[PDB]
């Protein structure tokens, strides 16, 4: 639920 | 202006990285009850000047992060 | 700029709440119970690009270097 | 490493 927040934060890193 | 030294924009990588890990073990059977226990003892300890607003969004279930 | 997720504030509240976290590690038997997953998740498809935070975290590294 | 995040957290300032 957050955690695809954070995925979705981390596909935007790079 | 001092350049920072450990809240660098590499470790908010690194540190973004390593809490999704742990977000999915706080998922695993048992830890989240725990960690919720946790987070209520936690609430009062007097070393945490300034988390406040964070101890309740995690007790309470919000988003680790806000769109 | 135009991130909607990976975002200062954002990268703030993590840093926040990853250190309630780390605390939670050290109660009694979080840490092992821990280490234990991380072991279980070694061989996991859905860890590639997390091999360097799974090593750092396992030998115990520091989160963060200087 | 809790210290350095600490200290991470100090130059939020
Ligand atoms: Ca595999
Ligand atoms: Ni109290």
């Amino acid at each position: 639920i957050s955690y695809e927040e954070m995925a979705k934060g981390y596909e935007e890193m790079a | 202006m001092t350049n920072n030294k450990y809240y660098t924009e590499e470790n908010k990588k690194k540190v973004w990285k390593k809490h999704m890990i742990v977000l999915k073990f706080l998922e695993q059977p048992g830890i989240s009850e725990a960690y919720l226990n946790y987070l209520q003892e936690e609430i009062h300890n007097d070393e945490w000047i300034g988390f406040e607003n964070e101890f309740f969004e995690e007790l309470t279930g919000k988003p680790v992060i806000n769109v």
